[PDB]
RNA sequence: UCUCUUACUUUUAACCAGUGAAAUUGACCUGCCCGUGAAGAGGCGGGCAUAACACAGCAAGACGAGAAGACCCUAUGGAGCU
RNA sequence: ACCUCGAUGUUGGAUCAGGACAUCCCGAUGGUGCAGCCGCUAUUAAAGGUUCGUUUGUUCAACGAUUAAAGUCCUACGUGAUCUGAGUUCAGACCGGAGUAAUCCAGGUCGGUUUCUAUCUACUUUCAAAUUCCUCCCUGUACGAAAGGACAAGAGAAAUAAGGCCUACUUCACAAAGCGCCUUCCCCCGUAAAUGAUAUCAUCUCAACUUAGUAUUAUACCCACACCCACCCAAGAACAGGGUU
């Protein structure tokens, strides 16, 4: 899975609490950052419930408990093709001879 | 005098069909700036200009604000999609009913044929849902629609509820324009 | 870039109350001309309509913090007049008036808007409808020049913009009870503090930080006096902020021989302003306890006011923590849901 | 290249995208200085009598060499916020989406296949 | 700087000069008093 | 059709050879800018420029060429219709 | 007003623009009732830029989505021997109305012929010395009660404009092209300062003078000249140009 080494999900109390954490983590990152280690960008500051920060080999997701209940990111990444959310949705096939009937 | 040239479209439709009569209750939707309300009040004598002729009633509901008129009351801002606004229409109309429905409402043209069509037709579907408690049996219904795919769909459900569905394209309306008016008289059910 | 040090009399800049006459954009319009062509010399009537007047809206801005920026009279932009060639006038652009967060709009005895939120708007005046042209009125019957009228000047509305400072808690006390001092102690805010009475004329908001990433705003108003209903002292004009404040801080100095009578005077004057203010929930706080005379009178305070009253010093910051506990507890009590 | 008045395919588990309808979704607008939109670019959609923002994820027009080239124009419905309305992306998305400038991390998070 | 055809005094501190071939009014107490000949 | 145009073929084209028109034309050794002419200058005034001579393109100017004149007025001019 | 323009009418639109600044955006300043962020007003600046759809013949306007902004004009309301003919215009017809009628109408509606082989003037590779948006760093800092939120310095990505090119992709195939790739470099003339007289203080100076400020220039490209058999050519209408060991 050609994305990252380590995926991290953390929850928060309030919207402003999430900003606190994300902004501390990025701030501390820069302190301990290697010179050649590229700079990072926080994502979704405008967003209410979901914040994300990508590092080199770590990816972190800051959410409310509300968004955790609807995204189930842990389930997706632990078991890929076998999750419940993929099961409900079925691929649509065109009919043979390509004729629709009512 | 008329606040917009839209009033002339109603005049052409009226003369052919005699949709507006003295002492006949009228509901106008999307009334503002009030060209359709101004032309309606003259014919129904809601202003009470003619002593011998009976006096009607006109109400107009629109999102944008409207100046007051003689013999007409307005409720704005209001949206017909909102069911709350319907009860406010109910209370003001005398005799618990409105005899005439005029629907010249149209959501702002985005400039895409498909998107504009869908919103206006579905807006008329909401009107059709709210007809029973507003429209008196044997009452007349007039709605403004853009031409498209689901124009036929709107016709089919109109033929269920009304005796006759009359497709009108007025001369006052630009010939090159795609706007079409559906008239539906003799309400049953 | 440095903030300029402020004079005590900063009430010169800060404005809480303003009478505004708002008028929308005028119709303008008016064309009564005639088209001519080489082959067709008469051509026909040729009058463009005019654009509609722009509306006036009191958009709320966070970064105004005063009603000083609003003017006595506002006039909306009028729409362009109709020209020849059946050219229409452009409608006027919308006029926006930026107004503080704690603003309230009153027209004719009753409130029309309470714009106490962020981004919320109220239409101050409707722009007037643009007049008709010569091309309008053309029919089979006419072929004639009437320019109508300019038509519908913008709507004239007189309203009172009134600022009520929005906070969770306010402070009430006699002059030189050390309200400003206490605010300076608990918050990072710097209100002007001095020994001479009737300081801090402008209301001062500081917030208090907590561990749960939540902030509680406390307001400091100028000193109040017994009476104040006859506009004695500074009056009770500044009391407008406290309406929005969820609870009150009764700051009482122990320097005075009978501090127990202080709260009695305070509750009486609040009643004089508004009935429910006296019945409104509160906390009583004593100040300047570093002085020995305060320590002497403490016993009789315990006798009259009781144990529930929290005793504090501002200068030395004595028992500040109990205040913070009480602030948080009152918030969690009746400031929720 | 997805420009104005282009039919697109919504490759989401979102209700709005997968709903049966008489119209295919159409590209109202492209958020780029020039009108053409490649992968990663945002575009506005007219679906089911409403406007919705969407992210371009793969397209038929050939791109840079080692980058994949799809057979349908695939978009993911997003809110103005940046939050995707749907929860899952069945269809593979190109990995290139990662390094490109902007809010792509969330969409990567809900995708299963990278090509 | 405000463009004025005729130049006036707003203060005692306020002073005139002829610079760059035009008259100016400078003011240290109130820099708002500044004027330029047009 | 367009975004946004491309490539090739044929016709034309351009060159060599043969045949050989038409509208048009006061005379011309026939420049640019500014002013004048109220508008309108290759040709008048003040400046500037400037060896001579073909061929290929272009259409800004020559109030460009060609017509049974579009419109308004006049004639003690006609004609059709009522 | 006028014996000045127009017998292939005029409005719009296409193409291509030239110019003015009374500057819409980007640049440089002064003041502010300029904390910071947006704002309000004035000076200076025309090198560059200034969107796409729907309705209507639209010029306008309204509406929708954008942008950094979607400027105000002039040019025979620029330009029709470069192009359309949608509206309004000739012969046909209808509705409504006027008129005894023939016929008419500043209304509504349908249809309706756009010629030219360029003689003269003018012109046909002068230089690009490239503009802008966004993101990150600073920094989430200064500032600020908080909410919010900078400037210089620097890094990366794009978009267009100009000039090229074909190794890949693409239309294609000894090649030519874009949908693809490569390159793209100076500052502004408004003010901010000293020292110092008339007027022994002071004062930035249409005083003598001293710094921001060079208060004017690049650098770059080209640059030899037989036969003018014939052939070839990444050169080309012809002519000329390059190669022919
Ligand atoms: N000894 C002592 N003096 C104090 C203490 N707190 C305040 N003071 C004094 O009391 C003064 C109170 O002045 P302010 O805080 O301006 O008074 P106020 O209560 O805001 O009332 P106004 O003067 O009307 O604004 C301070 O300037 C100090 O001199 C305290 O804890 N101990
Ligand atoms: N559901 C709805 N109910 C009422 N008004 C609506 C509406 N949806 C749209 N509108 C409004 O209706 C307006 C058009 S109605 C105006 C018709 C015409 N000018 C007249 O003479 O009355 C739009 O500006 C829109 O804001
Ligand atoms: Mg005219
Ligand atoms: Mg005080
Ligand atoms: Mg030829
Ligand atoms: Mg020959
Ligand atoms: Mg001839
Ligand atoms: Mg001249
Ligand atoms: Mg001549
Ligand atoms: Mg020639
Ligand atoms: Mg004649
Ligand atoms: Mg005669
Ligand atoms: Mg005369
Ligand atoms: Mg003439
Ligand atoms: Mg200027
Ligand atoms: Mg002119
Ligand atoms: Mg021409
Ligand atoms: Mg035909
Ligand atoms: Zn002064």
């Amino acid at each position: 899975m050609r994305y990252t080494d380590y995926f991290v999900i953390v929850s928060g109390t309030s919207t402003r609490h999430l900003h606190a954490m994300a902004f501390y983590v990025v701030k501390m990152y820069k302190h301990l950052k290697c010179k050649r280690d590229p700079h990072v960008k926080i994502e979704g500051k405008d967003t209410d419930d979901w914040l994300c920060v990508d590092f080199g080999s770590m990816v972190i997701h800051l959410m409310l408990p509300e968004t955790r209940e609807i995204y189930e990111l842990e389930k997706l990444w632990t078991l890929r093709s076998y999750d419940d959310q993929l099961a409900q949705i079925a691929p649509e096939t065109v009919p043979e001879d390509f004729i629709l009937g009512i | 005098s008329y606040r917009c040239r839209s009033a002339f479209k109603l005049l052409e439709v009226n003369e052919r069909h005699q949709i507006l009569r003295p002492g006949l209750r009228v509901l106008d939707c999307g009334a503002a700036p009030g060209a359709w309300s101004q032309v309606a009040v003259q014919k129904v004598n809601a202003a009470g200009t003619d002593p011998s002729s009976p006096v009607g009633f006109v109400l107009g509901v629109d999102l944008l604000h409207i100046f007051p008129l003689e013999g007409a009351t307005f409720l704005c801002p209001a949206d017909v999609t909102d069911p709350r606004t319907s009860q406010r229409i109910l209370e003001v109309l005398p005799g618990r009913r409105a005899d005439v429905i005029l629907s010249d409402m149209a959501p702002n043209a985005t400039g895409f044929r498909d998107l504009d069509h869908d919103r206006l037709i579905s807006l008329c579907l909401t009107l059709l849902s709210v007809t029973p408690d507003i429209l008196q049996p044997g009452g007349t219904f007039l709605c403004k629609t853009w031409a498209g795919s689901q124009s036929r769909r709107l016709q089919r459900r109109l033929t269920e509820e009304f005796q006759n569905v009359r497709i009108i394209k007025p001369e006052a309306s630009r010939k090159e324009s795609s706007e079409v008016y559906f008239l539906a008289t003799q309400y049953h059910g | 870039g440095k903030k300029l040090l402020s004079e005590k009399k900063l009430k010169r800049y800060f404005v809480d109350y303003r009478r505004v006459l708002v008028c929308g954009g005028n119709g303008g319009a008016g064309a009564s001309c005639f088209h001519s062509e080489p082959r067709k010399e008469f051509g026909g009537p040729d009058g463009g309509d005019g654009g509609n007047g722009g509306h006036v809206i009191l958009r709320v801005d966070q970064q105004v913090k005063s009603l000083s920026s609003v003017l006595s009279r506002y006039q909306g932009f009028s729409g362009e007049d109709g020209g020849s060639k059946n050219c229409f006038g452009r409608s006027g652009a919308v006029l926006y008036i930026r107004v503080p967060v704690g603003t309230l709009v009153k027209e004719g005895g009753r409130v029309v808007a309470d714009l106490s939120c962020v981004g919320d708007e109220y239409i101050a005046a409707l722009g007037g409808a643009g007049g008709k042209g010569n091309r309008f009125f053309l029919a089979n019957n006419n072929r004639a020049p009437v320019t109508c009228t300019p038509g519908q000047p913008g709507q004239q509305r007189v309203l009172h913009l009134e600022l009520k400072t929005v906070a969770h808690a306010g402070m009430v006390g006699f002059p030189n009870a050390g309200k400003s001092s206490l605010l300076r102690a608990i918050s990072n805010a710097r209100p002007a503090v001095a020994s001479y009475p009737f300081t801090t004329l402008k209301p001062h908001v500081g917030i208090v930080h907590y561990e749960g990433h939540l902030q509680i705003a406390v307001a400091d108003i100028p000193g109040i006096i017994r009476g104040a209903h006859q506009n004695r002292g500074l009056g009770s004009a500044f009391l407008r902020h406290i309406e929005r404040c969820r609870f009150l801080l009764f700051v009482v100095d122990l320097s005075q021989p009978e501090p127990w009578t202080q709260v009695d005077d305070l509750k009486y004057e609040l009643e004089m302003y508004e009935k429910g203010l006296s019945a409104r929930p509160h906390a009583i706080v004593a100040n300047k306890i570093d002085l020995p005379e305060a320590q002497a009178n403490l016993s009789q305070l315990r006798d009259h006011l009781g144990q529930e009253v929290i005793v504090l010093s501002a200068l030395t910051g004595e028992n500040l923590e109990q205040l913070l506990l009480h602030l948080k507890v009152l918030y969690d009590a009746y400031a929720e849901a | 290249a997805i420009q104005k008045m282009t039919r697109v395919r919504v490759v989401d588990n979102s209700a709005l995208g997968n709903s049966p309808y008489h119209r295919a979704p159409r590209c109202i607008h492209v958020y780029k200085k020039n009108g053409v939109g490649k992968v990663g670019d945002q575009i506005l959609l007219a679906i089911k009598g409403q406007k919705k923002k969407a992210l371009i994820v793969g397209h038929c027009m050939p791109g840079p060499r080692m980058t994949p080239r799809f057979d349908s124009n695939n978009v993911v419905l997003i809110e103005d916020n940046g939050n995707p309305v749907g929860t899952r992306i069945k269809t593979p998305i190109p990995t290139s989406l990662r390094k490109r400038e902007g809010e792509y991390s969330k969409v990567l998070a809900i995708a299963q296949n990278f090509v | 700087f405000k463009n004025k055809t005729v130049l006036k005094k707003r203060c005692k501190d306020c002073y005139l000069v002829k610079r760059r071939g035009r008259w100016y009014v400078y003011c240290k107490t109130h820099p708002r008093h500044k004027q330029r000949q047009m």
